């Protein structure tokens, strides 16, 4: 089928360091384009997003150090890593593909922290 | 652009009492998307432009908006249960999501 | 008499593509043009034939309002007597006119993020228009000796392409929306 998925999620630590994967079978990351969205326990989601074919970025932060997309463009997964994200962030994390339309597919991961 | 939201609290005698959804914006937005979701689990669904449904949807939903205001009018059955909404514009970065909650008992 | 008014034809949404574009027809108002003067931020105002002073005072027999959706190449291409894709396919003009033409930048609205493709135009005819007429058609183009029957295949192409905006868009490329007035002078 085509899918999404969810691979490696963030697991409890004191270090307040989070890593998640997502990977995507049944279509090219050069084909169409997945955005990333979060959400904060008991909150409305928050996004980030980009379009693009291949290799392009766009970003909008309240913050921005040392943040900037991190990908794997072997199609075998799309990569997070914040110092302090287990604090600040992902309670639950998002995976999610766009296409010219009513074509809108998502994923759901849960991160431990 | 910033988008707000308002919301009851509100108890049901039975269905066919009528529903209406708003969202009001801070500036012109040309574009929005519309969708529904389930509490305690959170797949995702859409409502497209022209407000034609996706698969899978039943088919009695119409929507039709005046600027910086949204309105989409539902009637009976399982949306009563089922439906939160949330708002959300695709003419300009950044792409908000927008926050608020929803409930009926 | 009473207003007309301008502003369902101006202010209203969600108006046609270059081709299938609409044609409607005023009568029985008054002029007012003073509400645009004031309203209007109008990027570019050009007039054939008549002057926007010695504009008040005038009668016109019949107006004609034609909308469209058009990349800013074509906001120059819409002048008469012009060559390109425009002129030789969609929408000729004809040189021999007394009208105004109005254009506004409406990328604000128009774009669309991952592109708005509603918007369609039309790229091989065997021959080229005369001044206002459509065409609505699609018989699929041939580029050889031999037939492509009707269905897709070598040199065989479908006549129809899609527009893209986007948000940061090529100043030059992004959406602008034009309307266009026809005058005569003979009656009230
Ligand atoms: C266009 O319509 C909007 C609708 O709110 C209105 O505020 C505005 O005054 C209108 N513009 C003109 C020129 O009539």
């Amino acid at each position: 089928q085509v899918q999404l998925k969810e691979s490696g999620p963030g697991l409890v630590a004191p270090s307040q360091s989070l890593s998640i994967t997502c990977t995507v079978s049944g279509f090219s990351l050069t084909r169409y384009g997945v955005h990333w969205v979060r959400q904060p326990p008991g909150k409305g989601l928050e996004w980030l997003g980009v379009i693009w074919a291949d290799g392009s970025t766009y970003y909008n932060s309240a913050l921005m150090s040392r943040l900037s997309i991190s990908k794997d463009n072997s199609k075998s997964q799309v990569f997070l890593n914040m110092n302090s994200l287990q604090t600040d962030d992902t309670a639950k994390y998002y995976c999610a593909r766009d296409g010219r339309g009513y074509d809108d597919y998502w994923g759901q991961g849960t991160t431990l922290t | 652009q910033i988008v707000l939201t308002q919301s009851p609290a509100i108890m049901s005698a039975s269905p066919g009492e009528k529903v209406t959804m708003t969202c009001s914006a801070s500036s012109t937005v040309s574009f929005i998307y519309w969708y529904q979701q389930k509490p305690g689990s959170s797949p995702r669904l859409l409502i497209y432009d022209t407000s034609n449904p996706a698969s899978g949807v039943p088919v009695r939903f119409s929507g039709s908006g005046c600027g910086t205001s949204y309105y989409l009018t539902i009637s009976r059955m399982e949306a009563e249960d089922a439906a939160t909404y949330y708002c959300q514009q695709w003419n300009t970065y950044p792409l908000t999501f927008g926050a608020g909650t929803k409930l009926e008992l | 008499t009473n207003l007309c008014p301008f502003g369902e034809v101006f202010n209203a949404t969600r108006f046609a593509s270059v081709y299938a574009w609409n044609r409607k027809r005023i009568s029985n108002c008054v002029a007012d043009y003073s509400v645009l003067y004031n309203s209007a931020s109008f990027s570019t105002f050009k007039c054939y034939g008549v002057s926007p002073t010695k504009l008040n005072d005038l009668c016109f027999t019949n107006v004609y309002a034609d909308s469209f959706v058009i990349r800013g190449d074509e906001v120059r291409q819409i002048a008469p007597g012009q060559t390109g894709k425009i002129a030789d396919y969609n929408y000729k003009l004809p040189d021999d006119f007394t009208g105004c033409v109005i254009a506004w930048n409406s990328n604000n609205l128009d774009s669309k993020v991952g592109g708005n493709y509603n918007y369609l135009y039309r790229l091989f005819r065997k021959s080229n228009l005369k001044p206002f007429e459509r065409d609505i058609s699609t018989e699929i183009y041939q580029a050889g000796s031999t037939p492509c029957n009707g269905v897709e295949g070598f040199n065989c192409y479908f006549p129809l392409q899609s527009y893209g905006f986007q948000p940061t868009n090529g100043v030059g490329y992004q959406p602008y929306r034009v309307v266009v007035l026809s005058f005569e002078l003979l009656h009230a």
